[PDB]
């Protein structure tokens, strides 16, 4: 009634075949008492590491071990523990006399690889699902603190960015605002994970559209618009000028960490924010360098 | 009840969180569970050998 | 376990010098599930017609050779039926047997490590100083089967130690051991489906960690060919033929 | 209202702090997640991938930064030469820094457990040689000759079929944890130092090339751990990232 290759085929399985299974280790394994072995046919110690796989050899078999019962937490060492802690990823300048936002208002594009440190851990891995904990910790540029309201709205992708101190766009009918004085302790919210993927790029290797891809479109490569979040906008609410000089710091906290694919850690320092581009002249070693191979 | 819209929700790991909203996203980070799978990145071979075995048969 | 056989499609090749198989992340190459997908359209699942053995450009080992890199679903996005589905059809899904091989002889040495990066995005060296914001051009980022070499291996032209390379799906050629590495990849993407064209889901890195030497007298042409199956292929999205 | 009285910590941001914050968008659904290969749990899962252990940190040369990667072994005089040593301090500057290991202990105070350093050699099928990578624990100063240096914990290594060989370096510390050892008051967290020697020799016939190279590989067992998250000792950025 029907062929064959086509009762026996397997095309359509969706179900992920996988080899390996994730095990509880709530601690460090222990160390079992071993004693000596002198045996041929037996050997732990060689391997081949051409295969693509770790040294599988143990403590035991290399040398008479005793027996040690490790009851020390690998807690700290998740994703959460990681990446759960606020770090610097935006800062905003609204001086009064300047040419850097200087109408009272400011449009930061959301993007958190403009800062070295909190750039480099989430780089370790290529993909990373997360809802946030953002705060924002606002003063003048002396670090005084004084008696101003602003405004923080959340502009998505699409939605009207505001042109002036008084733009029509800071009525917030829809987008989400925060009014809040400096002299109130920091303005701190969540978000969730807001991505039309099912995860964040950190790298993204392709174009965002099709076409001829000319020099002067090369600004693109790498570009990925499931990362594109939206504008973070802020102004002194009011239609006047502010009588001083303020800074906004934008701080991240993760919560609810997935992430995938691990990768080899940033090795050079970095000088934009869309790109791994790196100082051809300036190719520093990985670490440290010493004299001579024989000598500490 | 509550909204289940964590980026979390349908995960094979079990969370315990605080939460004083509708939107779980909100809730904290909490704890988590300790499974742990090294052969994933250390030992993704075919065809898995014993450690007192000579890799190369 | 030094011999080994892969089949698949109407190509089959052969190896006595192996060293096992890889399995990128534990995890073998599968078809997109009904709760995963978001495309509506029947998809077309071609088969043996495009999930085979597809042998690319072969490169020349020297003793002074930096190493190469071969985009993925790019390198075969123009050859056959494969790449003709690749580029009828917008959105397109698949995974990936990799045979890198190289035979020397007993008295040649060195070794090469092959590793799978996975969305391989390459940086510039931005004017050497470090000012000037540019960009690698369309013929370096998506290379084409002739693949593309690297200018600074140490940092894998992006900035990034190659000394961790090894915590991706990767083998090593050494030529006193085995003369080829077989790594099987399965779909890695933040989506179920993406497009074939302007998408590189990830990159194979070929780079010389212990140089090639010999004696003179000793045939000095080393060779490393490229032979790359594709599995579980899926398209979707169906038009006319684009090419970029 | 309910009787309350703020305590200290009033209106602090802790950054580390794990609390609960107004959600910004109501009934807002992320979207679902697909399934995503090498998915990663938790980082000891990466502090057990073996990454190039760059022994060989001696070339600072534009041209020669790919040969810190692997270190020389060659045909000898017969006297049980030394051939490479280390520290083998994983969180300590030298060459565990160009590991995935070393990477991860920057972002933590403590650690423990074993490590494991597995050392392949390259060289071509017809040259043989037997070295001896020995393990010196704290206190025991980088032994002058291999006489001295097989007194500590070692491994014989014979060049075979089996191209590499793992030594093990035991966890052999007083203290449950070690926190990054660096010169002065904290080399009291040393681990100890690695040597490598020639057991016999590296013997070629005609024709074959009379220098090999090695590469070692380096990684944490099953018992490994790490506590106190910190900050890397290096911030990858000098001016502002445009
Ligand atoms: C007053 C309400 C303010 C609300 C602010 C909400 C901010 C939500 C930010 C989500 C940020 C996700 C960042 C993820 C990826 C980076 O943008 C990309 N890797 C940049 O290339
Ligand atoms: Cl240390
Ligand atoms: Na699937
Ligand atoms: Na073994
Ligand atoms: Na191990
Ligand atoms: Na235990
Ligand atoms: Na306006
Ligand atoms: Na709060």
């Amino acid at each position: 009634d029907r062929v064959a290759d086509v009762i026996e085929s397997s095309i359509g399985d969706s179900v992920s075949r996988a080899l390996t299974q994730a095990l509880p280790a709530p601690t460090g394994q222990n160390t079992q008492v071993s004693s000596h072995r002198l045996d041929t046919g037996e050997v732990p110690a060689l391997q081949a590491a051409e295969i693509g796989a770790s040294s599988n050899t143990s403590d035991e078999s290399m040398i008479e071990t005793r027996c040690v019962l490790n009851s020390h937490s690998t807690a700290e060492t998740t994703l959460d523990s990681f990446f759960s802690r606020a770090g610097l990823v935006g800062e905003i300048d609204l001086p009064l006399e300047g040419t850097t936002n200087p109408n009272g208002y400011a449009n930061w594009d959301i993007d958190i690889t403009g800062y070295a440190q909190m750039r480099r851990k989430v780089e370790l891995f290529t993909y990373m699902r997360f809802d946030a904990e953002f705060t924002f910790v606002a003063c003048t540029p002396t670090g005084q603190v004084v008696p101003q309201l602003l405004q923080y709205m959340f502009v998505p992708p699409g939605a009207p960015k505001p042109e002036s101190r008084e733009s029509l766009a800071w009525q917030t009918a829809t987008n989400p605002s925060v009014f809040v004085k400096l002299t109130d302790p920091p303005a701190q919210v969540s978000v969730p994970f807001m991505s039309p993927a099912s995860a964040y790029q950190w790298f993204y290797d392709g174009y965002p559209t099709f076409g001829e891809h000319k020099q002067e479109k090369d600004l693109e490569y790498g570009a990925c618009p499931n990362n594109m979040m939206g504008t973070f906008s802020v102004r002194n609410v009011g239609s006047s000028k502010s009588k001083y000089p303020l800074v906004v710091r934008i701080y991240m906290r993760m919560k609810h960490v997935r992430a995938w694919i691990p990768r080899p850690m940033r090795n050079q320092n970095y000088l934009f924010k869309a790109n791994p581009n790196y100082a051809g002249n300036s190719i520093k070693p990985t670490g440290t360098s010493r004299t001579a191979i024989t000598t500490l | 009840h509550e909204n289940s819209n964590s980026a979390t929700e349908g995960s094979t790991i079990n969370y315990t969180t605080i939460n004083y909203y509708k939107d779980s996203y909100a809730a904290t980070a909490g704890k988590q569970s300790l499974k742990q799978d090294p052969d994933k990145f250390a030992n993704p071979v075919k065809d898995i050998f014993t450690e007192m075995a000579a890799p190369l048969k | 376990d030094r011999v080994a056989q892969l089949t698949i499609g109407n190509s089959t090749i052969t190896t006595q010098e192996a060293a096992n198989i890889i399995v990128g992340y534990g995890e073998w190459p599968s078809y997109c599930s009904d709760d995963d997908a978001t495309a509506v359209d029947k998809p077309t699942r071609p088969d043996v017609s495009v999930n085979r053995f597809y042998t690319l450009d072969t490169k020349l080992w020297e003793k002074s050779s930096k190493g190469w890199y071969w985009k993925f679903p790019d390198v075969l996005t123009e050859t056959g039926v494969f790449g003709q589905n690749a580029q009828f059809h917008y959105l397109y899904r698949s995974g990936f047997c990799i045979h890198v091989q190289c035979n020397a002889s007993k008295f040649h040495q060195g070794a090469l490590l092959v590793a799978i990066l996975p969305e391989y995005v390459i940086g510039t060296v931005a004017g050497g100083t470090g000012t000037e914001d540019s960009h690698p051009p369309y013929k370096q980022t998506q290379p084409g089967a002739d693949g593309f070499e690297l200018q600074h291996p140490y940092v894998l032209d992006a900035g990034i130690p190659i000394s961790q390379l090894t915590v991706c799906p990767h083998q090593w050629i050494n030529l006193r051991t085995n003369n080829c590495a077989t790594i099987i990849v399965p779909y890695m993407n933040t989506l179920p489906f993406d497009s074939a064209l302007n998408h590189c889901n990830f990159g194979l890195l070929v780079v010389p960690i212990s140089p090639l030497d010999f004696d003179q007298g000793a045939t000095p042409v080393i060779p490393i060919t490229i032979t790359l199956a594709p599995m579980c292929s899926e398209f979707a999205g169906l038009r006319q033929a684009v090419t970029q | 209202g309910f009787p309350t009285e703020p305590k200290p910590g009033t209106n602090q941001f802790l950054t580390t702090d794990d609390g609960v914050s107004a959600p910004i968008l109501p009934n807002f659904h992320p979207t679902p997640c697909i399934h995503i290969p090498g998915e990663v749990r938790n980082l000891l899962e990466l502090c057990q991938v073996e990454t190039i252990l760059e022994v060989n940190n001696v070339p600072t040369n534009a041209t020669s930064l790919m040969e810190r990667l692997r270190f020389p072994v060659s045909a000898q005089a017969g006297k049980g030469e030394l051939c490479a040593v280390f520290r083998a301090d994983p969180g300590r500057d030298g060459p565990w820094q160009s590991t995935m290991l070393g990477q991860l202990c920057g972002y933590y105070t403590q650690w423990s457990g074993s490590l494991e350093v597995t050392f392949m050699f390259t060289g071509s099928f017809m040259a043989t040689g037997k070295m001896l990578i020995a393990y010196t624990p704290p206190g025991g100063p980088l032994p002058k000759d291999r006489a001295t240096a097989m007194l500590g914990t070692h491994v014989i290594w014979d060049f075979g079929l089996q191209s590499s060989v793992t030594l093990v370096i035991p966890w052999i510390s007083n203290t449950h944890y070690r926190a990054h050892a660096r010169d002065g008051v904290f080399d009291y967290y040393t681990t100890g130092l690695v040597s490598i020697w020639y057991q016999t020799n590296y013997v070629v016939p005609i024709g074959a090339p009379n220098t090999a190279y090695i590469i070692a590989l380096a990684a944490a067992q099953k018992n490994f751990t790490m506590k106190l998250c910190k900050d890397t000792s290096h911030i990858l950025q000098t001016a502002s990232i445009q």
